[PDB]
């Protein structure tokens, strides 16, 4: 149906692109949390891939299973 | 705290058991059983903290242990509790009124403990990368025993690190809230765990310290310079009401302490009149007063008094009386002093010292130990024998012998009328 030529260009535009936000992209604050447990009290970026962790246990967990670039 | 040997170094406590009954010889104290029992009662009152504005008078003949008793009370009371010891002659100042000096002394003996919870990151630095405006982009890496992560800095943290000029490979401490940086040497020592730790730091201050801190723009220097000045009473009232509010909130606790005036027989009638009322109010510490004179004229007054103190103050105080020692107690006190001074006395030497102390004075025999040790060392002898003590006795005179010599030769000294016969002839 989407690929069908019967759906006109402006119809597709209004049905999919127009309904999405176009002006206000982020009005709330940006909150960064631990990639492993979502904590926020302490935050630091892993040396290898630049993703955030919060504690020694989360450090070990990320290194053992989550680290992508290594 | 390195220091030389004093005259009260051996007294490491009050020497009581669980039932407050003092042992014959413990913690460096000998004898004075009832005095030590009463001092233990006072110490328990101080530790309880529920009783305020009590004055205890430590009266008795000289060389009986009043200052020793106070020192034992202070040591058994330990640290983490204020203990202000001022001589009665320290009140008279050219910058502070006597009432103001007494007030400052009273406030110095009431402590306030304030707990501050700080978030500080401690670890071994590895790399620091700071770049120019593209305001500032910066990354620091802190290694510990089990973590190694990078931190994305901000403007003020970058400015602080540049100001400190932290190198690499050195243990560093950074506070998240305050922003203070404490440097440490290269990791003897090493980081011990998580990067960001939660440890509380407790600050012990007195009411006087808070008063002086709020007295001026930078009043906390006056706690060392001593130019506090007479603080306004409204400031003290503010401190008092805020301490009450903090205690109610539970964010600060009060540790009542002991104020010791060693020579109360020097304070004037105005000081005693002030003390009478200062004891009544809350936040009043426990005042210990040491006096020796039996009946004397109170300074500033023309009449005698039961201890040199006005009757109004004596009504408000409980009196602990100390009694003169006997031969055996003198012997064991001298043994303790000799052990403290690292002097190995012989049995006969100790007996001679004990008999000399009983005949003349305990302090005189206590002072002769070091002189006897030096005399023996001139003979290349280790132990101090009888003849060394005899030579010390011959070379150094006590009060009675000096008085006898002055009386028998009153012409060659200057008398009260200002007369002397310098000429050896006629
Ligand atoms: N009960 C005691 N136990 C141990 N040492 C004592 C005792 N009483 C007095 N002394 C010693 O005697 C010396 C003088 O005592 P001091 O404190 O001056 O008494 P006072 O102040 O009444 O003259 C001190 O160096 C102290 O070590
Ligand atoms: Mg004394
Ligand atoms: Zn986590
Ligand atoms: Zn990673």
């Amino acid at each position: 149906f989407l690929d069908s030529a019967l759906l006109n260009l402006m119809d597709k535009n209004v049905i999919y692109h127009n309904v999405y936000n176009k002006r206000y992209f982020k009005v709330l604050p940006l909150i960064t949390t631990c990639s492993i447990c979502g904590g926020y009290d302490s935050i630091s970026s892993c040396v290898n891939c630049g993703n955030k962790i919060c504690s020694v246990s989360c450090f070990k967990l990320h290194n053992e299973t989550r680290c992508r670039n290594r | 705290s390195l220091s030389l040997i004093a005259a009260h170094s051996h007294i490491t406590g009050l020497g009581l058991d669980e039932n407050l009954q003092p042992r014959p010889t413990s913690e460096g104290m000998v004898g004075q059983l009832q005095a030590r029992r009463a001092a233990g009662v006072i110490l328990k009152m101080v530790q309880n903290g529920t009783i305020a504005g009590r004055a205890v008078l430590v009266a008795g003949p000289p060389s009986t242990g009043k200052t020793a008793l106070a020192m034992g009370v202070s040591q058994s009371l330990g640290k983490d509790v204020p203990f202000t010891a001022i001589a009665g002659s320290e009140i008279f100042s050219l910058e502070l009124s006597k009432t103001e000096a007494l007030t400052q002394a009273f406030r110095k003996s009431i402590g306030i403990k304030i707990k501050e919870e700080t978030e500080l990151i401690e670890g071994e630095v590895v790399e620091i990368q700071i770049d120019r405006s593209i305001h500032k982009q910066g990354k620091l890496t802190i290694k510990t025993t089990d973590m190694e992560t990078i931190y994305e800095l901000g403007n003020k943290m970058i400015d602080g690190l540049t100001k400190e000029k932290v190198l690499a490979g050195d243990v560093i401490s950074i506070d998240k809230a305050s922003g203070k940086i404490t440097k440490l040497g290269r990791s003897v020592q090493c980081p011990e765990g998580e990067l960001q730790k939660r440890k509380t730091v407790v600050h012990t201050v007195s009411l006087h310290e808070i008063d002086v801190i709020n007295s001026r723009t930078q009043g906390f220097l006056a706690l060392f310079t001593g130019d506090t000045g007479e603080i306004r009473s409204e400031v003290r009232d503010q401190i008092n009401t805020k301490v009450a509010e903090w205690k109610e909130e539970g964010k600060a606790e009060i540790v009542p302490g002991v104020l010791f005036i060693d020579e109360v027989h020097m304070l004037d009638i105005e000081c005693f009149s002030f003390i009478n009322r200062a004891l009544e109010d809350e936040f009043a510490p426990i005042v210990m007063m040491a006096t020796n004179r039996g009946v004397s004229k109170t300074r500033g007054t023309n009449y005698k008094s039961p201890h040199g103190l006005p009757l109004d103050l004596l009504d408000r105080s409980i009196i602990i009386t100390t009694k003169s020692y006997n031969e055996q107690e003198i012997k064991t006190i001298l043994s303790i002093r000799a052990q403290e001074e690292e002097v190995e006395l012989s049995s006969d030497a100790l007996d001679l010292l004990t008999k000399t102390g009983v005949e003349t004075s305990l302090r005189y025999s206590s002072n002769l130990i070091s002189v006897a040790q030096q005399i023996a060392m001139k003979r290349k002898n280790n132990t101090v024998e009888v003849e060394d003590v005899k030579r010390a006795y011959l070379l150094f005179l006590d009060s009675a012998r000096s008085v006898k010599y002055v009386q028998e030769n009153e012409s060659q000294y200057i008398d009260d009328q200002g007369n002397v016969q310098i000429s050896i002839a006629k």
